[PDB]
């Protein structure tokens, strides 16, 4: 504290932030988005393209979210060693929640699965009822998942030893590999016998392999805002904290999706 | 006031975290290659082989299951198409995906 | 039975498991009783003895 | 101006409205409302 | 009913657990820190032989006051004789206790489905005592746990000596048996690493966030593999675990610092959950497929399976640490539980008789 | 926006930290693209010299009036905590040094001042 | 322009505690007018108000439940108590995430408009709180009701998710240069353990909701038994969220009074790590429970008696705080000002209101007390009488340090007695209505439960009449608040000694153990520009 | 000029006296699309619930 | 764990120290917090110590604090038959001789 001219810079290592419009707007695009689908699904409106628009301003204020969170970073040059800290902490105890959800769906399988009703005669897969076979493409996907995770450990392990061509390439290679998973899931759901309708065992297999679709487009956006923000030169080989959540976020999916395929595919009896 | 002096022995500690991180990411990167050029790559190629195959002998035990009567359907059991609610969009007796040939709700 | 007007307490018993529910109520309240009167013993001698006291056990 | 009355959203001094009449409506909605809601569903199901 | 003695083998593995690993915060060190186990494995075979003649509950509140008197006078011992004693009463207590609540959870579940699960359920409190602050709620809530299994046992129905009505068979015809002990020596080596990970860690290398992802992941594991065991085979859950094993043991060496160690120890503790829950319910069925059915001294033998790697371990751990050092040992132990792996195929139809 | 540091003697403002560019076809390193109170850490880490320090208070000697402890601020108030000469005696007990007014902690005694650098 | 920029557009944390009082005032008026309509028509038997319509009563009772669980007391013990002290006694500047402080703010409007917009088209939502699934289905609640009620508990759960993030990951990095985590106070610990439970808790709910919403609507039948479901699996996913809430609801106020009691009577408080290592087990008892809600529903015989023993155990580290308050309160000198009086009616008021938990939580006893007036009179002197009064405590306290303006002593002292007297006429005799037998959700009731129905009609208006004379003092601390210092000696925070003159006295006034009554008292906008010393 | 404008932008975001989500000359076209859908989607949930409590269907 | 003749010793070197008022009422407000009543060898001390600093109503106002201290009433005119030579040749008088 005693260099000379200290009193020119900030004296602690925290981000002061400049006044956003964001949570006012956000808000405000939730209560449309909660009002117009608590409206359409009885009546009282018919046409279906203000639920778009609602679904449409959400996302792009989380995206105008996001713009500021990085030309803070890149350009203000305000991310110091405590608070890139802080981040991974905020960001692991939004990864522990989404975990916890699943928890729940987990239990609703295992309360039905052990101990089934009198209504179903009592079995699983029920009688007229026939389920996904797991030496299909529910193997693709799971390869081409085991692939992504490996693919990216050659993206990171090429951004600290400074080859550019190398880790382009492997992020190309990942975002092509999530795509595949989303494009074979989107035909197992077109060729199936079974809907959301056709019974308990229906209603939840097409909601925890439902919730897993929505988190996986997430990492397809995720990658291509890290191709096209290392494409125009914004990360160091030290300071990189885009790559290390989405390496963290892809892993997580990775470990839940073989315990989705251990319960929901093959175990049935 | 007097200005506080650099100690030369936590100067070195950090030119040694930075250099060390440029080696040991020097055989890591080349092995993370070869697992990815040679024991990922066949394995989607022969799994994308196999079920090709596999879910195209399916692709022709469809397409007759299309011009069937209703009453050479499968027999529906009863909780088998729960309509106790009508889906707001088109029709309501289709869900988002629904293809005829595979799925249909006899009357 | 049928209820009374101000009533205070259970209706009356016609079956043995009424009865053990009543005994094992009034066996709880015999301690629920002793833990209140002696909190609120403790409460009336910190009121009556050390209000407005000029010496302070800060230790 | 950092002072008595510079952390409140609301002007209390020096205003020409007297500050009792927005302090008053602030508690005569707030108790005012349930009772709307309630003479609005007891009139759209017949009873008075 | 039947659940009740669900929670008591439960709160006894909670309990064994406790009062091995947990001493320090509630060569000389190397010989008292063994002190219990060596005297578990011997006296877990006599235990097997007594549940057959006095029956099931008594020896488990036995060994349950055994251990309360050990532990109280453990809490003021100061001469080292004094000590040794009391921790030599400590570990003969935990050895009956959970023997014969093993066996008699063998006992009451008949169907073969149900006891995999139900073990899953109770080999879970293997590592809420590794897991575990002022612990007088915990010891109250077992003691009335206890207190309604006591009143159930002892008081609604009178209880005699009672005898069993058939005869087992005897602990050397166990022991002549390949398959009882090849499934034995699973647990063992899966164990084994574990075992000697411990004391060597502080060598190499706060302490708690170490070991807690294993005991995070034991309990998954456990729930999850005793019920999908069925369907599954067991042999092949088994040859699965000790390869994983295996590999998550070589992952240690590779890496080099304290945050390295969370991914491989996920890796160590889930595995040897599938190890066990796979692995103990089978030994069970093997006694219905080709002997007579008591099933004490099988328990007593796998029992002695699990305590021969804490037993053997730390003393053993340390000689190989001064001697060669950390990665060499797990390597030769990483290469001794892949190697294992292949011979566990044989499980898949052993002949009835 | 202006001429670039090399050392923190050098360091006037926000002015002085922008820096040199990186080339094309090369993954950059940190000192080549940091700008604002990143780069001030950065070209303190290098040399040896703390920026952000994190040294409690002193828990040493007492204080006289005559001989007070000096707690140093930019400001004319500095919040100081005082638990105790053998650092753990006295409770928690909170100050508030002025460039007018000694504190002088009610249960144990020491006096502090402020030096305004 | 500057007004948008400071008070809709802001960073600042304590300038959303403001904002957060102001609505839960509003929010605390609403549901109290909602509870005088239900107690003005439970008076004497008959149809009195509502002429004929069982509907639009338990519309309100819904409602009432609604808006003080989540509406008037999480935003009072989260957004006024817990944005505005935890920076100021850890020593930081400002929030880690101030945006996700300002989006959890600004979801609670969008969330009221839809409450109130669930019971004016149709007939209503009168499913009780606990939204059970064959009730709330398509053929009883057929309409926009039920579905926009639901959807009033998802933007409330985002912003506590958002808000417990931003608490945790706030103390773990941005204390001063001296303070290791067990130098912190109790208050900041208390809201670190209500913030794990809100981690824990809350997507156990969100799935049951969501999958209640789906078997409304995409005629999924997870609850319908008529396909393969049971409504009890919903039990379950409400009441894994329901236990952990109603200590949430609880524990912020716990430290509160341990300030109070340290400050008022001088003396410290009696073995503080015992009591953060009691908040602890109780933050962990309170997931290992949770189907003691349940015991009526068809359960095992084993299963009622470990949720027996795992209830029980809670008693033990609540004791050790009470009696640790009572330790701390003997020896030491006692002035009554209107928050220690506060204090004392909550040191009494739990006790008699968690006492009758224990005969609750016996299986044997809970089958003549399930769904009966006993449980409304159980949980009524623990919430409030519990958590209002530290509410009340905790503004009477902190309220001169905040606005800079002081209040006047009487009024407050009136306000207090007549809570006191008329909640403790209102809640009493529901114990009796429950010992004689009178079901819980009932317009109607026999001729024989009316007269004590006639007494705890009393008490509520005169609780209406305290709030009022809350609100004019209030009006009274905002206008000539100023000249309200001279009147009482209750503006000082603490009394001179026995041997301390007044000539030293006022050199040196303020003695204190955290950073907050040393701060100038409008608390300026950036308060720490150099770093706080702790040794 | 270079892809290496990151020393260029540098110096504009600091030294800018605009906020920073309207000083570059490009968000303009970000910023008249969001708010003018905003005013409409807001406008017509406020239209939709309050013809609905009147019982009006569609 | 501090004996009476510990308490004794520490108190009687903490009053031949002080300098100030602040300081001498600052060890009379925490010697009259514990259990241990102060012996008469500590108060003469205290006489001499608010002698030096030069005050009159604190010489009064410790007589004051040891009738709130003692038990009963006899121990007090036991300590008032000691402290006697210290009161009369100061010029020490007591509250209920002013009738302030
Ligand atoms: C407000 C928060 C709150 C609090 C603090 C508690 C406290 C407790 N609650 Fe909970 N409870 C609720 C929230 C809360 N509860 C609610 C809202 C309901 C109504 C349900 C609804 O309809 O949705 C409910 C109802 C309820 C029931 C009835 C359920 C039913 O209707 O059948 C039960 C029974 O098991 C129970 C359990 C307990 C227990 C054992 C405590 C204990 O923690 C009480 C502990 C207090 C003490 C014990 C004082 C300690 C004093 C001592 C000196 C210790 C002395 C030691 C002995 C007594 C041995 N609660
Ligand atoms: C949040 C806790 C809470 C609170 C505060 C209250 C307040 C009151 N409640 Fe209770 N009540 C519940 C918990 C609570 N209640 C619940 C959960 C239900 C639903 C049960 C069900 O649905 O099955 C219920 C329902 C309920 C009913 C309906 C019972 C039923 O229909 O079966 C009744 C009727 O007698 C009743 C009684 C009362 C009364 C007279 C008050 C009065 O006290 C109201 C007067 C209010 C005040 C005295 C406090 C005012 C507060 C402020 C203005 C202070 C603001 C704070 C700051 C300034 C920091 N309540
Ligand atoms: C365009 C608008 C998109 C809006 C997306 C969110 C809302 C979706 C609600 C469900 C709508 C629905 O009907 O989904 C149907 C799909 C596919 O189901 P299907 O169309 O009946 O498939 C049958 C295919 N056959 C057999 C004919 C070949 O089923 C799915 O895959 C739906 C998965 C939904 C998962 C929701 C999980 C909720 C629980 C978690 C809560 C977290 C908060
Ligand atoms: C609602 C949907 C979830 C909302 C949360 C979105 C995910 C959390 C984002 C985590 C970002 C953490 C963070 O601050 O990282 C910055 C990068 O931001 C980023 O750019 C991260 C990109 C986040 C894009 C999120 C897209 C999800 C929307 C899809 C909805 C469907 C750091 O920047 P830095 O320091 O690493 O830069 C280095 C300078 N040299
Ligand atoms: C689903 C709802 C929860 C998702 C939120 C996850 C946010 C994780 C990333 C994170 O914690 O960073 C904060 C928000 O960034 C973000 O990623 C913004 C995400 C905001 C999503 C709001 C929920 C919409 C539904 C930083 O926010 P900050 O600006 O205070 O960081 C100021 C210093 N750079
Ligand atoms: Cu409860
Ligand atoms: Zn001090």
């Amino acid at each position: 504290m005693r260099i000379q001219n200290r009193e020119n810079l900030q004296l602690f290592p925290f981000h002061l932030v400049t006044n956003s419009p964001w949570p006012l707007t956000t808000s405000l695009a939730l209560m449309s988005l909660a009002l117009t689908l608590g409206l359409t699904m009885h009546g009282y409106i018919g046409n279906h393209l203000w639920l778009f628009l609602a679904i449409s301003l959400v996302l792009s204020s989380i995206f105008l979210w996001v713009r500021d969170v990085v030309i803070e970073g890149t350009y203000l040059g305000d991310h110091t060693i405590a608070v890139r800290k802080g981040l991974n902490i905020g960001f692991m105890l939004f990864v522990l929640s989404e975990i916890l959800i699943f928890a729940a769906l987990f239990w609703s399988y295992f309360h039905s699965a052990m101990g089934p009703t009198i209504e179903i005669g009592c079995q699983w897969p029920p009688v007229g009822i026939t389920s996904i076979k797991p030496t299909e493409l529910p193997l693709l996907n799971t390869i081409i998942l085991l692939a992504s995770g490996a693919t990216v450990t050659w993206a990171h392990h090429s951004i600290l030893y400074k080859d550019r061509q190398g880790t382009l390439v492997g992020l190309f290679i990942t975002t092509l590999l999530i795509i595949l998973f989303v494009g074979c899931q989107v035909l197992e759901y077109t060729w199936a016998t079974f809907t959301i309708a056709d019974s308990v065992f229906g209603s939840i297999f097409y909601a925890g392999t439902g919730l897993h679709f929505i988190h996986m487009v997430m990492l397809i956006v995720m990658l291509a805002i890290c191709y096209a923000r290392m494409y125009f030169y914004h990360f160091t080989s030290n300071h990189h904290l885009g790559l290390e959540t989405t390496i963290l976020y892809l892993h997580v999916l990775d470990i839940i999706w073989l315990f989705l395929y251990i319960v929901f595919y093959w175990w049935g009896c | 006031f007097t200005t506080v002096k650099g100690d030369p022995a936590k100067a070195q500690a950090f030119k040694k975290h930075l250099d060390d991180v440029y080696h040991h990411s020097k055989g890591t990167t080349a092995l993370w290659k070869k697992i990815s050029y040679f024991v990922a790559l066949p394995a989607i190629a022969l799994t994308a082989v196999n079920t090709y195959f596999v879910e195209a002998e399916h692709a022709e035990h469809r397409a007759h299951n299309r011009h069937l009567s209703d009453e050479e359907w499968p027999k529906a059991y009863p909780y088998q198409n729960v309509r106790r609610v009508d889906f707001f969009w088109g029709d309501g007796d289709k869900t988002l995906f629904w293809n005829p040939d595979v799925n249909r709700h006899v009357k | 039975d049928v209820p009374t007007p101000w009533g205070i307490f259970f209706q009356d018993s016609a079956t043995p498991n009424m009865e053990g529910i009543i005994e094992l109520h009034n066996n709880i309240m015999f301690y629920l009783v002793l833990i209140l009167t002696f909190v609120s013993y403790i409460l009336y001698t910190i009121i009556y003895n050390y209000s407005n006291a000029t010496i302070v056990h800060k230790y | 101006d950092v002072g008595p009355y510079s952390n409140l959203p609301f002007k209390v001094k020096n205003r020409r409205v007297p500050y009792a009449v927005p302090h008053f409506l602030f508690f005569a909605i707030g108790m005012g409302i349930p009772f709307f809601a309630c003479y609005v569903q007891l009139k759209r199901s017949g009873s008075i | 009913s039947r659940k009740l003695i669900l929670f008591i083998v439960f709160l006894a593995l909670l309990l064994d657990n406790m009062l091995l690993t947990v001493v320090v915060p509630i060569v000389q060190v190397g010989l008292l820190f063994a002190s219990k186990a060596t005297v578990q494995l011997i006296t877990n075979p006599f235990i097997g032989l007594l549940t057959n003649r006095i029956g099931y509950p008594i020896p488990i509140f036995a060994g349950f006051c055994i251990m309360f008197v050990s532990t109280i006078m453990f809490a003021f011992s100061s001469s080292y004789a004094f000590l040794l004693i009391a921790r030599s009463l400590q570990g003969i207590g935990s050895s009956c206790s959970s023997v014969a609540g093993m066996g008699m959870l063998a006992s009451v579940y008949t169907d073969d489905e149900e006891r995999g699960n139900v073990m899953g359920i109770a080999l879970g409190g293997l590592a809420m005592g590794v897991l575990v602050g002022k612990t007088a709620p915990f010891l109250v809530l077992a003691a009335l746990v206890l207190l309604d299994g006591a009143i159930q046992l002892f008081v609604l129905q009178p209880s005699r000596v009672q005898p069993e009505s058939q005869k087992g068979t005897p602990l050397t015809t166990l022991l002549k048996d390949p398959y009882i002990l090849i499934a034995a020596g699973s647990i063992c080596f899966a164990n084994m690493g574990i075992a000697m990970l411990e004391p060597a860690l502080p060598i190499w290398m706060q302490l708690g966030v170490a070991f807690l992802p294993a005991s995070i992941s034991y309990l998954i594991g456990t729930n999850i593999f005793g019920i999908l065991a069925h369907k599954m085979g067991r042999w092949l859950c088994a040859l699965l675990g000790m390869i994983i094993v295996g590999v998550s043991i070589l992952c240690i060496p590779f890496a080099k610092n304290i945050y390295g160690l969370i991914a491989p120890n996920f890796g160590v503790g889930f595995a040897i959950g599938m190890v066990d829950s796979s692995m103990m319910p089978i030994m069970g069925y093997l006694v219905d497929l080709r002997h007579v059915s008591v099933y004490g001294s099988v328990y007593a033998i796998a029992d002695v399976a699990f305590c021969m790697g804490y037993a053997i371990g730390p003393s053993a751990g340390g000689a190989i640490a001064k001697a060669i050092g950390f990665p060499w040992l797990m390597t030769i132990i990483g290469i001794i539980d892949i190697l294992f792996a292949p011979l566990c195929f044989f499980l898949r139809s052993p002949p009835a008789k | 926006q202006f001429k670039t540091a090399t050392s923190i003697a050098e360091v006037e403002g926000l002015e002085n930290l922008v820096g040199p560019g990186a080339k094309t076809g090369t993954v950059p390193t940190d000192l080549e693209q940091a700008t604002g109170l990143e780069r001030y850490e950065l070209l303190g880490k290098l040399e040896g010299i703390e920026v952000f320090d994190e040294t409690p208070l002193e828990a040493v000697r007492k204080g006289t009036m005559k001989d007070p402890i000096l707690i140093d601020s930019y400001d004319d108030y500095r919040y100081v905590g005082c638990t105790g000469v053998p650092a753990d005696s006295h409770n928690i007990e909170w100050l508030k040094p002025t460039t007018e007014k000694n504190a002088r902690c009610w249960e144990c005694g020491s006096v502090y001042k402020l030096n305004f650098l | 322009m500057n007004y948008i920029n400071r008070w809709l557009f802001s960073t600042n944390a304590k300038d959303i505690a403001v904002l957060y009082f102001i609505f839960a005032l509003f929010c605390g008026l609403l549901g109290s007018i909602m509870s005088l309509i239900l107690r003005l028509e439970l008076s004497a038997p008959g149809n009195q108000i509502l002429m004929g319509n069982h509907q639009l009563f338990n519309v309100v009772a819904t409602a009432h439940a609604v808006l003080m669980v989540f509406f008037l007391v999480m935003p009072a013990a989260i957004g006024f108590f817990g944005n505005y002290l935890l920076p100021l006694m850890i020593g930081a500047s400002d929030m880690s995430f101030a945006r996700l402080n300002n989006i959890s703010f600004w979801l609670l409007p969008p969330a009221l408009v839809s409450l109130l917009a669930s019971a004016l088209i149709e007939n209503g939502a009168g499913t009780g709180w606990t939204v059970y699934p064959p009730l709330a289905g398509v053929q009883s609640h057929s309409g926009p009701s039920v579905d926009l009620a639901i959807f009033a508990l998802h933007l409330t759960s985002i912003s506590s998710l958002l808000g417990a993030i931003n608490f945790i990951t706030t103390t773990l990095n941005m204390r001063t240069i001296g303070m290791t985590m067990s130098k912190l106070p109790l208050f900041v610990w208390a809201v670190v353990f209500t913030s794990i439970l809100l981690l824990l808790s809350l997507p156990v709910l969100s799935a049951g909701v969501t999958l209640l919403l789906l078997d409304r609507n995409f005629n999924t039948s997870f609850f319908e038994p008529a396909g393969g479901g049971d409504p009890i699996l919903y039990q379950h996913l409400f009441w894994f969220f329901g236990h952990p809430e109603v200590y949430i609801l609880i524990i912020p106020g716990f430290g509160i009074i341990s300030h109070i009691v340290s400050t008022y009577s001088k003396k410290p408080v009696f073995g503080a790590i015992g009591m953060v290592y009691a908040m602890g087990s109780i933050g962990f008892l309170g997931l290992l429970v949770w189907s003691h809600h349940m015991y009526t529903v068809g359960l095992d015989v084993d299963s009622r008696a470990y949720f027996t023993s795992a209830t029980m155990v809670i008693a033990v580290p609540t004791g050790i705080k009470i009696f640790s308050w009572l330790a701390t309160l003997y020896g030491g000198s006692i002035r009554y000002t209107t928050p220690m009086l506060y204090a004392f009616a909550f040191l009494f008021l739990f006790t008699v209101g968690g006492l009758s938990g224990v005969v609750l939580s016996n299986a044997s006893l809970d089958i003549a007390f399930h769904d009966t007036y006993y449980v409304i009179g159980h949980f009524h002197y623990v919430l409030s009488l519990g958590a209002v009064f530290s509410l009340f405590a905790g503004y009477y306290y902190w309220s001169p340090l905040i606005t800079g303006l002081y209040y006047n002593n009487n009024l407050a002292n009136i306000q207090f007695w007549l809570l006191f007297i008329g909640t403790n006429v209102t809640f009493f005799p529901m114990h009796f209505l429950g010992l004689n037998g009178m079901p819980r959700r009932i317009p109607d009731y026999p001729d024989a439960f009316a007269g004590w129905n006639a007494i705890s009609s009393f008490g509520s208006l005169i609780s209406i009449i305290s709030v009022i004379l809350f609100a004019y003092v209030i009006y009274d601390q905002l206008v000539n608040g100023l000249t309200n210092k001279q009147l009482s000696t209750n503006s000082l925070f603490k009394n001179p000694d026995f041997i301390e003159s007044n000539i030293i006295f006022n050199d040196n006034s303020i003695k204190s153990s955290s950073i907050d009554f040393l701060l100038t008292s409008p608390p300026l906008p950036h308060t720490f520009n150099t770093p706080a010393i702790q040794s | 000029t270079a892809t290496e404008k990151i020393i260029e932008l540098q110096k504009f975001y600091q030294s800018t006296n605009k906020p920073i989500y309207a000083a570059h000359p490009r968000s303009k076209y970000y910023l008249i699309p969001y708010f003018g859908l905003l005013g409409v989607s807001v406008a017509a949930t406020l239209f939709y619930t309050g013809r609905a409590c009147f019982g009006i269907k569609d | 764990e501090e004996t009476y003749e510990e308490f004794s010793q520490r108190y009687e070197k903490e009053f031949d120290e002080a300098y100030d008022l602040f300081e001498v009422q600052r060890v009379l407000n925490n010697c009259f917090s514990y259990d241990i009543v102060p012996s008469p060898a500590v108060i003469g001390k205290a006489l001499n110590a608010c002698r030096r600093v030069n005050d009159y109503a604190t010489a009064v106002r410790v007589f004051e604090g040891l009738k709130h201290k003692v038990e009963t009433k006899e121990q007090y005119d036991a300590y008032l038959e000691e402290l006697k030579d210290v009161r009369e040749e100061l010029g020490i008088d007591l509250k209920e001789e002013l009738f302030p």
